[PDB]
This record gives structure tokens, C-alpha cells and sequence, in this order.
């Protein structure tokens, strides 16, 4: 029965065995562009980002540099797990804002979000909401206060109207920081200020169409939360469920999140077993922690088995 | 031979390895034969000299130690290391026994006088602070630097003590008036590098131009002896390709030792205003040097993670 | 000439330039051949006649007629012991000022960079040859009286911090306005008395680092345009802050051993401490119309200053940052097939490249597509924004990091499949 | 004193434990105070043998590593595993360089010979591959043994390879010619480890009945000493009560240190042939030993999932 239960999962660890090797060889050329995309394709819109990666894919094919090309650049990089809580924490389900919020987590110099529509804000204040984020402005009077609290604190801050730039922010944004030993410390203006590691900033813009000079351009990564056909249309299907079919639209969204839940409980079942069966320390055949993670197996192989007919509700309120 | 004409020859005697960063300071131990260097991972490795082996190996800091000093005695090792730590050592036991806190930054160097119930030490906070040995305290500070002082080292006597610093200047402060006696400034660069002259060779400085005389080497590849008293240099050495890093005097009180950054160790005769030799020490920077006072030895630390043993012939 | 760049100026200041320097170069030196002549004097006409110069053509024309020049004008001579290709000369490795190799050259500023990263600026650095010849182009600006440069190159080049590491290294000490909001006339001007009064009454070496986007009125470029020029700001010190200046320029006097009385000679003292102590160092981005600007509203920072033209990262420049910084990772496949097409964007790129040559070719092609990509889409009418080198150094890093943590990842994953694949054999 | 009789005496000095897996080999450090171990959970951990603090993990295979090798620089590691593959790793970034292929089967022995140039491998695939350090290509390639390789170490010139593997045979090589000089019948069960004598150790071997001299010990009850000139057994050393696992020369060239598989550190001597002293190391199986070539450091590497080092007296 053990055995029955495990060939399951025999028949594909097998064949991933067999593909590390292959995949051993494309990790170059993906990260490749990946990183590309992630440090230079956040300004541009959809178009020319699809533009870039394409180029540099074209590039690399023409180079004899093999890249996987069956993958998305977003699920190359986001986890579903992380994906989830983005989800939660209101960002739009589009590829576009999932980039966004990849390289919001993936930045190495402070990003500079572009947020006409305002989502950007909000998904920013939600994520960051275990950790004391405070809100400020450029134009605030209580800013260099503020911003010395969090430089001190180690408190995430997001500044709004990076439009009038207040350049006391250059050695921050530069990382001009001198190490006395151990202890981190940077200068800014006429004091020298503790900085602590655990310490983001995000500068926030309300206006698509400004200019910035060279220099901060130079300093802060853009993020440009622009708005795409698809999810416009998705956005504008949904408001015409929640107003017309109601019913449909509250048992949709309902499925959608239990589909959700379920897909994860399968994933924390896949590393369980995994961890479980790599720590047996002995004979498999010898223990009842065996039997247990059998009884797991079967309780979850029923729970994907019943998924299906939430897909199949799903499909019919789809179509 | 005559401690007159100790002068180190090619090649070195040993070539002692194992630090795992660049040594910075390398001293001799007045009694017992054991050369002790300090390092840039927080190890003061003990070594012998004698026979040119690995001895024992002394952790107490937690980041690189800078530079270390001996007593009249040569019992107690005092070190200190970029994480604000003073720590006072025994060689009965080569244990730690007491650590020593208070400086803002990074303490640079450290030295005992003579009489031994005191310590001074130089940091990058432009102070210099007045510690005593009998129970970890601060006396008082020094203070009137501008920048970042690189070593403090007290005269024979321990009344007078001087220091050099990031600003140019080299101040000699007196322990007993608690002022500055006579400040000078001449040095284009960074001064890094001091010393003092020794009981039996005022006479030779007297016939190559009393005193008290102060050295001083910086970075602009240049050698200066300066009277205290008169506030006024004797003359500028030049001859090296690089920053100068450490100047000593010799048993015989008539050269000069001085090693720099252009991987070279010199010896130089002050009567004649010309370098006599140019010894090639290292593949990389010479951070500083020793010499015993009744052994043909001269050991200099470096960059490269090495420490070398030179014989006086 | 002067409608090709508004820069474009010669006159016998440049001679005059080329001989002093010819001078100082064969001060202490004593003893030198023919060779060595002609090569100081091809050094000095590079230094003189091309620094100042945008295009790698005309750099190329530059070369070239030093080369047929010297050729023409010196017969039965050794060209290739006379001219070579670095013609680099350094005063760090040694006291004189002798021509050295870039090998000894970039170990040197390695170690003194390592040196430099607790001190001041624990930053990183890559180096390269472009680097090598902007350090001591600086390094020789820095070291002559009334030295004041003038650095063009587009943002994020690293222009400020080979000036501040040229100058930490030189003994000059590095002074910034910090500039903010309702930053005005009046705090520019107390900004310039105090570093006045440390570069004249404390005797102290300035390099006065400071940037176009510091720069908030025309009374900054004005006062500027005075104090390269002349040494001096008349109408600066006025009130009671003259009396102490006077005061402590009388106290500065005393202490470096002249007798000074009144007020006249005094100042004229003052003055000549500011021009043998100050340096000024201005950087900007290069532009049609910016550069036409400044050089009608301050002919001092085209005629005072020594002008530098860094511009962006050459593909040269752009290749050897990329290889340097993706050489601690494994990027080598021995079963590499080269393409027959060979896209190379790099001239001079090694033939056959291996596979992390190949790679950092195609790096340097994603910064050349972008450019590329940017120029068209303002070329079509949208807002644009500039691209950088520190976006180069931003990919180069994200692409470290992507590289290392997706090795763990997959090491990781194969382990744990390959105990339980023996596991359940067992 | 004098390191000729550095024998390790009981209890141990230190005992590392943190190691999940069984250790496979142990290995010292030429010119840092340090060492690291090989284990079976695709570890490789390292740690300082003077203090007994953990320093740091390298993980970066994906199956358990057999052996691991130094070179004379210092600079490059060598580790071989069962995942067809051997890493090289550098010791001032620590990390990954090259991973390398060619062996279908499971890799057991990994060396670099003082040249610093290339690498030998000795793996499951009845063959050993001569692959390079620049580059990491395979350049040329052993072939004779027709059964599983289990050790291969170079001697110390470096002109001469020896290999052992589980036929009952040694055939040792020569990195040139591609021809077994020397290959014999006589041992009766599998041969597990091999050594080379040090120069030291050739004129003691040569005055106890020229050279050079190889050392092998076998699953056969008996422990052996080869030459290469007569290509005949010298000596045979009886007495150990299991499976012979680890043996090794001493710094002086005149001792003996083994370890087997009844628990026993076993010392023994060739002038009389009995041990003088018999030492309880572990309460599992004995893997691996090393001995400091210029320190007094026994160290015991065992499948007991702990490493423990040992003070010579
Ligand atoms: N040669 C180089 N190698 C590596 N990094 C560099 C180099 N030059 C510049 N950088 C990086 O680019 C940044 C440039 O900053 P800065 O000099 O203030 O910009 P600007 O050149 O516009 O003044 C620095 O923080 C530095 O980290």
C-alpha cells in the first residue's frame, strides 16, 4: 500500500532527476534576462517591455546561449505563496502589477513607484503593515524629523510627492555609509545618524508624466503602475458581475479563494511529505511515523480529488 | 657584532606565515624571546624569533587589532582593535585580564610608559584618553586634534607624548602641564608614522646638525626629525617611493630605520643627508617594523599576511 | 573649431600649458633619453589635446597625428619605445614623475582602494582602464597651483567619486554645499566664506566637489565665475564678518611665521593662500544647449578649468565591468558550440569567445538595446528617461544575485529528491 | 618537544559535533590555522582546530562528498561526491568555480598533485581522468583497472601516481607515459587507503632493511609497505582486530598512526614491530585521521556523525 501510495510521486521525481541536468545549463542565460527585466524594463510600459525581453531573447538565441523559453519571467520569480499575500493585500492580479511588486521585493536600489491610479500606495501600506511604515511628503514640515525616526528605528517609510525632491537624500539613496566596525553610520545634513539594516524607503509619484533630472534618475529604480487591456477588461467584468449577477459573482469569488487554499494546502502536503520522508533516519519499513504520513497522503490525495469539482463549477461560471 | 653596525641583511632568516589578513604591527618582548604580531582578523599570533617557529595564537577581539605596546617589565601586552576595545594581556598566562572601554570610534594605537601604572591611546574620536592600569578607569582626555589621530607614544621619561593625526600636524602634549607644548606643522600629508630619540644619541644628531628630538614620517614619502623645544625641523629625509609607514631609531643611536609602502625597507645614515641601503622587504606594503635592543633582529610586518626576520650583520 | 563644440578652443595658453608641463616632467629627472622626450611630449599633447574632446573618432585623429607627427619630425627613431598604447604617467609608484605599466598601475589602486573603503566610502569599486587615466588625469590637476577641474559625463559615471578618492588619496580634504529646499544666496554665501576661511586663514588643501544640480541662481555661478578666476569674492565679507576674517588672517600670519600689518597686504595674503589652497571641482552632463549656456553665463569654467569630458561608459569600459564582476561565478561550459552568425557587440572580443565572454558580450548588448530602445520611443513622441551605468551595475549585481540564490534553490531541491529516491529504494 | 615522538595521548582535546551525516575525510590546512571536513549530508564544514569554534558551511552539492584535497597554495579546494561531478572552491570568497563532468559513475578519490595544474579522480568507472584547474576540461585519461577505484594519491615529486582499488591490487602509474610500472598480486581482500613517505621517512625505511617507498592498507588483515624498485613486499604489520580504514605518516618520518574498525587509534613502530600504544577513539567506526605537519594535531574523522581532534605530547 506504501508503495501503491508512492509511485505517484516516484514517477515524476524520476523525471525531474533526469531534468536538473538539462536544467543545470539554462540557469545563465534565464537569469540573464531575468535580471535585465528586473533592473531595466520598469519604466516602459507592456509593449516595450515585451519589446525588450524579446530583443534580449533574440539576442541569446542568436548567441547559442540556451534559455528556458517555455516559463513566465513573473513565475520565474514570484512564489505562489508570496503571490497569495500580494493578492491579499490588494494588488491587481495582472502580470504587469505582479512584475511591479517583484521588483518592489527584489530591489537593490530604492524604487521610485509611479502610481497614478493610487493601488500602489495602498498594496505598499498593506504589505508593509507587520513593520511600522509611516507616511510622509517631500513638502511635509515634519519630514527631516520623520525621516531621522526611521533612519534611527529601522522603520520601513514611504515618501509621496518625490515631484519637489528634497536632495537631503542623496547619501541615503547613494549608500555613502562608513562602517564603524561593527555599528552602521551615514551622514545626513548636519548630524550623523545610525542606520539600521532593517531599513526600506519608497519614493511614491501621483503623475505619470514627469521629468525627472538625471541624477535621480541615476539613484531610484522606477516602477510605473500602468493600466493594461487585460486587466482593465478584467476589472470592468467583474464591477458588471458584482452589479448584475450578484449571486454569480460572490460564489466566484468564493471558489476562487478556496481554489486558493487548496493549492496551498496540496503545496504544504508536497513539502511535507517531501521533509518527512528525507528525515526517516532509519528503515521506512520499521516505523508507524510512516504510517502517518500515509494517512496525510491519503487525506490529501482525497482533498485534490475533490478540488476537481470546484474546477468544474468554476468552468461553468467562467462560460 | 658592534650593536654600532647592526644593519639587516638580504635575505630574511624565516618567513613566518599563518594570519589569515595583513599584519599591521610587529614588537619585540624585552625579556623573553618572543616576537608578538598584530593583524587585521583579530588574532595577535605570538611568535618566536629565535628559531623561527609558530609559538601560540591570542583571540580577544572581535575585529582588527591595530597596534600593541609592552611595559618596563614585559609581563603585561596591551592591544586594541577596531571594535572600541583596549584589552590588557598577561605572558605568565597569556590570558586576558582586563578590557577596556570608553572610546567613540576606532582606538588606534596604544602605549605604556615606562613606569607602567599608566596607558595612553590615540583614536579616530580626535581625542586622546588618559587610562590607568590598576582598575580599568579613565583619568581624563586629551583633546584639541581636528581629525582622526593615527598613534600616540610617550618620550623616555613619560611627562611628554606626542601624537600624529589626519590634519597635518604633529602635537606633542606634556602629562604633567596637561597642554600642548609645542605644535608643529610641516608635513604636506598625513602624518602617520612617530618616534622618539633614544638616551644615547643626542650626540649624534648634535654632530650631524639638548634636544628633546621628535621623528615624524607621513605619506608624502618624506622623513623629518623636529627639536620639541625649538618648535622647528632639523631637516626633511626624502627617498622613498611611497607612504611611509614607520620610523625607529638604532641601538647604536647614529641610523635610521624606516620602512614604507613601496614594498622596501631602508636604512639611512643622517650625517651625509643620503640613504646607504634599500632592501627590498616585500611583494606588497610594509606596514611597520622593530628592532631589538640587545638582538641583531629586525622583524617587519606587512600586507601580504607575512611577517619577515631579518638578521642585523 | 568652436561650431563642431562650443569648448573647442586653442591658443598659445595650451603651448604654454605643454612646455610647464614638459618642465616639471624634466625637473627632477636628470637624466633621460630622446625616446623619453618624445614621449613626455606625446603625453602632455594627449593630456592637452584630447581630454577635451566627445568623439572616439576625433580621439583616433588625435593618436594619429601625434604619431605621424613625432614619425615626421624625428627620423631613425625607436616608435615603438617612444609610443605604445598606454603612454600612462604616474607620480604614486614612484617620488618622480616616470611613465608606468597599467599592471603595477591598477594593483596599486586596488590596494589603495582597499585602503580607501574604511576611511571615507565603503563603496565598491570596479576598475578599468578608462578609470585609470580619469584618477590620474584628476591626480595632475589636483597636484598643480589654482588647479580647478571641469568633469562631463552623464550621471551615475562614478565622476564625484574618483574626484573624492583622488582627492582623499592626495591629502585634499572633500567639501560638498549640501544642498536642500529653500536652499538660498545667503546660505551659498556662508557656505563659501567658511570654506574660504579653512582653504585661506587655516592653510588646509579643499577640493571644493560641487554639481549643476547644485546650483539654485545665477548669483552661485556668479560668485563661482569670481572665485575661479580671481581668488577672491569682493563683496563676500562685509560687516563685522570682515573684521574676522582680517583678525584671523592676521592669527594665520603669526602662525606660519609672516609679519602682516593694515588690511591691504593682509588680504593680498589671503588671497594667495585661496588660490594655492582651493580647489574647485564642477560636474555636470553633457548637453546641446546646457554646455552653450554655461560657457556664455562663466568663461571661467572654460577658460580657468581644466575640462574633462568622461561622457558614458564606452563598450569597452562596459565589457571589462561585466567581466570583472561576474569572474567569482561559474559561467563555463566546456560543450559550448560557437554560433556561425557571431553577434558581437565588443570589438576586440577574443575569438572563439568561451561562454562567460559570450555572456558579457551580451550584457554589454542589453545596455546597447536599451539605448537604443529609449532613442526610438522619444524619437516617437513619449516622455523619456536616461539611462545610467548604475542601471549596468544595478543588472550586474541583480544578476549575481539571481544566479546564486536560484543554484541554492535547485541544489537544494535535487538533494532532498536524491535522499528520498534512496529512501524509498531502501 | 621534539615532534619525532608526537604521539596523541587520551582523552581527545576537542569534540566537534554538528555534523548530520557520517564525516568521510579530514583534511588540515597548510598555512592557516585551520581545517575542514567532509561529510556525508553534501556538507562540507569547516572548522578551527585551536579554539573548536564553527566557522562556516559550504553547501553546494547535491550528493554526499567522498574526498576532499588541498594544493600547496592554499587557495583552491578539491571535493569529489557520488554526483558524477567535483567542485573546486576558493578559500577567499568561498565559493563555487567550476562543476565538472565525465565520470558515470560515483567519484571516491580526489587529489591535486604540488603543480597546482590539474587533478586526478578516481570513480566507480574502472578509468581516472585527468582533468585541469584553468579551465576544467578533460585533457587525458587513465585507463587498465577493471574493477572499482577506491584511492589515488600523486607522490610528493609528482612524476609517479598511485592508485588502489578493490581487484586485490595496487597498480601504481606514471602521469607521462600512461604505463602501470609496477603492478603485483598478493594482497587477498580489497585495498582501502594509500600514503606516500616524505623524504624524512625514505632514509628511515631505507636503514630499516634509493626508495621511493608507498604504504597500503587492506581489508585483508594486513597492513603493508611497498616499493617501487623491487616491487615486493618489505614488511607486513599484523595486529589491528577489524577493518583497516585510515593510515598515515608522521611529520618526522619515523612513526606510524592507523585507525580500523574496532574502535583503536593503533601506533605502532618497524624496528619492533608491536604497539606501544593502543587508543579507544570513537564508539561507531573509524573513517579518516590527520596529522599537522608542523603542528601536534591528531585529528578523527568517524561515521559517529562527530569529528575529534587530538593534542600530541
Ligand atoms: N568604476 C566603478 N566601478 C564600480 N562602481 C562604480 C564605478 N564608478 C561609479 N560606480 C558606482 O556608481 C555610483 C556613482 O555615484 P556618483 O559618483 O555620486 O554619481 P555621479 O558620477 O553622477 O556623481 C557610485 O555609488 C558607485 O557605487
Amino acid at each position: 500500500a506504501l508503495l501503491k501510495s508512492l509511485s505517484a510521486e516516484r514517477e515524476r521525481w524520476e523525471k525531474t532527476s533526469e531534468t536538473f541536468k538539462n536544467q543545470m545549463s539554462t540557469i545563465a542565460g534565464d537569469c540573464l534576462l531575468s535580471a535585465a527585466f528586473i533592473a531595466y524594463a520598469g519604466y516602459f510600459d507592456q509593449q516595450m517591455r515585451q519589446n525588450l525581453f524579446t530583443t534580449w531573447s533574440h539576442h541569446l538565441q542568436q548567441a547559442n546561449i540556451q534559455f528556458r523559453t517555455d516559463i513566465a519571467r513573473t513565475e520565474y520569480l514570484s512564489n505562489a505563496d508570496e503571490r497569495l499575500r500580494w493578492q491579499a493585500s490588494s494588488l491587481p492580479a495582472d502580470d504587469l502589477c505582479t512584475e511591479n511588486a517583484i521588483m518592489l521585493k527584489r530591489f537593490n536600489r530604492y524604487p521610485l513607484i509611479i502610481d497614478p491610479s493610487g493601488q500602489a500606495t495602498e498594496f505598499i501600506m498593506n504589505e508593509y503593515k507587520d513593520r511600522k511604515i509611516t507616511r510622509t511628503s517631500f513638502l511635509d514640515d515634519a519630514f527631516r524629523k520623520n525621516l531621522e525616526s526611521a533612519l534611527r528605528f529601522g522603520n520601513p517609510l514611504l515618501v509621496q510627492d518625490v515631484e519637489s525632491y528634497d536632495p537631503v537624500l542623496n547619501p541615503v539613496l547613494n549608500r555613502e555609509v562608513r562602517r564603524t566596525g561593527g555599528r552602521v553610520l551615514i551622514t545626513l545634513g548636519d548630524q550623523d545618524i545610525d542606520l539600521s539594516p532593517s531599513f526600506v524607503i519608497f519614493l511614491s509619484t501621483r503623475d505619470p508624466t514627469v521629468e525627472f533630472p538625471p541624477d535621480l534618475c541615476s539613484r531610484v529604480t522606477f516602477v510605473n503602475f500602468t493600466v493594461t487591456r487585460s486587466s482593465l477588461q478584467s476589472q470592468c467584468l467583474n464591477e458588471v458581475l458584482k452589479a448584475e449577477r450578484p449571486d454569480v459573482d460572490e460564489k466566484r469569488s468564493d471558489l476562487l479563494k478556496l481554489q486558493g487554499e487548496f493549492q496551498l494546502r496540496l503545496r504544504q502536503l508536497e513539502k511535507s511529505l517531501l521533509q518527512a520522508l528525507n528525515e526517516v533516519k532509519g528503515r521506512i519499513l520499521d516505523d508507524d511515523t510512516i504510517i502517518t504520513t500515509l494517512e496525510n497522503l491519503k487525506r490529501e490525495a482525497a482533498e485534490v480529488t475533490r478540488k476537481v469539482e470546484e474546477t468544474d463549477i468554476v468552468m461553468q461560471e467562467v462560460e | 657584532r658592534d650593536p654600532k653596525e647592526w644593519i639587516p641583511r638580504p635575505p630574511e632568516k624565516y618567513a613566518l606565515s599563518g594570519h589569515r589578513s595583513p599584519v599591521t604591527r610587529v614588537i619585540f618582548h624585552p625579556v623573553f624571546s618572543v616576537m608578538v604580531s598584530a593583524s587585521e582578523d583579530a588574532t595577535i599570533k605570538v611568535w618566536d624569533y629565535e628559531t623561527g617557529d609558530f609559538e601560540r595564537t591570542l583571540k580577544g577581539h572581535t575585529d582588527s587589532v591595530q597596534d600593541i605596546s609592552f611595559d618596563h617589565s614585559g609581563k603585561l601586552l596591551a592591544s586594541c582593535s577596531a571594535d572600541m576595545t583596549i584589552k590588557l594581556w598577561d605572558f605568565q598566562g597569556f590570558e586576558c585580564i582586563r578590557t577596556m572601554h570608553g572610546h567613540d570610534h576606532n582606538v588606534s594605537s596604544v602605549a605604556i610608559m615606562p613606569n607602567g601604572d599608566h596607558i595612553v591611546s590615540a583614536s579616530r574620536d580626535k581625542t586622546i584618553k588618559m587610562w590607568e592600569v590598576q582598575t580599568g578607569y579613565c583619568v581624563k582626555t586629551f583633546t584639541g586634534h581636528r581629525e582622526w589621530v593615527r598613534m600616540v607614544r610617550p618620550n623616555q621619561d613619560g611627562t611628554l607624548i606626542a601624537s600624529c593625526s589626519n590634519d597635518q600636524t604633529v602635537r606633542v602634549w606634556v602629562v604633567a602641564t596637561k597642554e600642548c607644548k609645542a605644535e608643529l606643522r610641516e608635513h604636506e600629508h598625513v602624518v602617520e608614522c612617530i618616534s622618539w630619540a633614544p638616551e644615547s644619541s643626542y650626540s649624534s644628531i648634535s654632530e650631524a646638525t639638548p634636544g628633546p628630538f621628535l621623528l615624524s614620517g607621513s605619506r608624502d614619502k618624506t622623513i623629518k626629525m623636529w627639536d620639541v623645544s625649538t618648535g622647528m625641523c632639523l631637516m626633511t629625509l626624502v627617498g622613498h617611493d611611497n607612504w611611509v609607514r614607520g620610523v625607529l631609531f638604532h641601538s647604536g643611536g647614529k641610523f635610521i630605520l624606516s620602512c614604507a609602502d613601496d614594498k622596501t625597507l631602508r636604512v639611512w645614515d643622517y650625517k651625509n643627508k643620503r640613504c646607504m641601503k634599500t632592501l627590498n622587504a616585500h611583494e606588497h606594503f610594509v606596514t611597520s617594523l622593530d628592532f631589538h635592543k640587545t638582538a641583531p633582529y629586525v622583524v617587519t610586518g606587512s600586507v601580504d599576511q607575512t611577517v619577515k626576520v631579518w638578521e642585523c650583520r | 573649431t568652436q561650431d563642431t563644440q562650443p569648448h573647442y578652443i586653442y591658443s598659445p595658453r595650451e603651448m604654454t600649458r605643454w612646455v610647464r608641463g614638459i618642465f616639471e616632467a624634466l625637473r627632477p629627472l636628470e637624466t633621460l633619453p630622446v625616446e623619453g622626450l618624445i614621449r613626455i611630449w606625446a603625453h602632455e599633447a594627449l593630456r592637452l589635446f584630447q581630454d577635451r574632446l566627445v568623439e572616439d573618432e576625433e580621439r583616433r585623429w588625435t593618436d594619429e597625428n601625434i604619431d605621424t607627427v613625432a614619425l615626421k619630425h624625428f627620423p631613425n627613431i625607436d616608435r615603438e619605445k617612444a609610443m605604445s598604447r598606454p603612454i600612462l604617467y604616474s607620480n604614486w609608484l614612484s617620488k618622480d614623475y616616470i611613465p608606468v605599466d597599467q599592471e603595477e598601475l591598477r594593483d596599486y589602486v586596488k590596494a589603495r582602494l582597499k585602503v580607501f573603503y574604511e576611511e571615507e566610502l565603503d563603496v565598491p569599486l570596479v576598475l578599468f582602464n578608462e578609470v585609470l587615466d580619469h584618477v590620474l588625469r584628476i591626480d595632475r590637476i589636483f597636484r598643480q597651483p589654482q588647479g580647478h577641474l571641469l568633469l562631463i559625463g552623464v550621471s551615475g559615471a562614478g565622476k564625484t567619486t574618483l574626484s573624492r578618492f583622488v582627492a582623499w588619496m592626495n591629502g585634499l580634504s572633500v567639501y560638498q554645499i549640501k544642498v536642500h529646499r529653500k536652499y538660498t544666496g545667503e546660505d551659498f554665501d556662508e557656505d563659501l566664506r567658511t570654506v574660504l576661511r579653512r582653504s585661506g586663514c587655516k592653510n588646509e588643501k579643499i577640493a571644493f566637489i560641487m554639481d549643476e544640480s547644485n546650483v539654485l541662481d545665477s548669483g552661485f555661478l556668479e560668485r563661482m565665475n569670481t572665485l575661479l578666476a580671481n581668488g577672491e569674492v569682493p563683496g563676500l565679507f562685509e560687516g563685522d564678518e570682515y573684521a574676522t576674517l582680517m583678525t584671523q588672517c592676521k592669527e594665520g600670519a603669526q602662525k606660519e611665521g609672516l609679519m602682516l600689518d593694515s588690511h591691504e597686504e593682509l588680504y593680498k595674503w589671503f588671497t594667495s593662500q585661496v588660490i594655492r589652497n582651493l580647489h574647485v571641482v564642477f560636474t555636470m552632463n553633457p548637453s546641446s544647449e546646457g554646455l552653450k549656456d554655461r560657457a556664455a553665463t562663466s568663461p571661467a569654467l572654460f577658460n580657468r578649468c581644466v575640462l574633462n569630458w568622461f561622457g558614458d561608459w564606452s563598450t569597452e569600459a562596459l565589457y571589462q565591468v561585466g567581466k570583472e564582476f561576474t569572474s567569482k561565478m561559474d559561467l563555463e561550459k566546456p560543450n559550448y558550440i560557437v554560433p556561425d552568425y557571431m553577434p558581437v557587440v565588443y570589438d576586440k572580443l577574443p575569438q572563439p569567445p568561451s561562454h562567460r565572454e559570450a555572456i558579457v558580450n551580451s550584457c554589454v548588448f542589453v545596455h546597447q538595446t536599451l539605448h537604443q530602445a529609449n532613442a526610438r520611443l522619444a524619437k516617437r513622441g513619449g516622455r523619456t528617461m536616461a539611462i545610467t551605468p548604475r542601471h549596468y551595475l544595478d543588472f550586474i549585481n541583480h544578476y549575481a544575485n539571481l544566479f546564486h540564490e536560484k543554484r541554492s534553490e535547485l541544489e537544494e531541491q535535487q538533494m532532498h529528491l536524491n535522499v528520498g529516491l534512496r529512501k524509498i529504494k531502501e
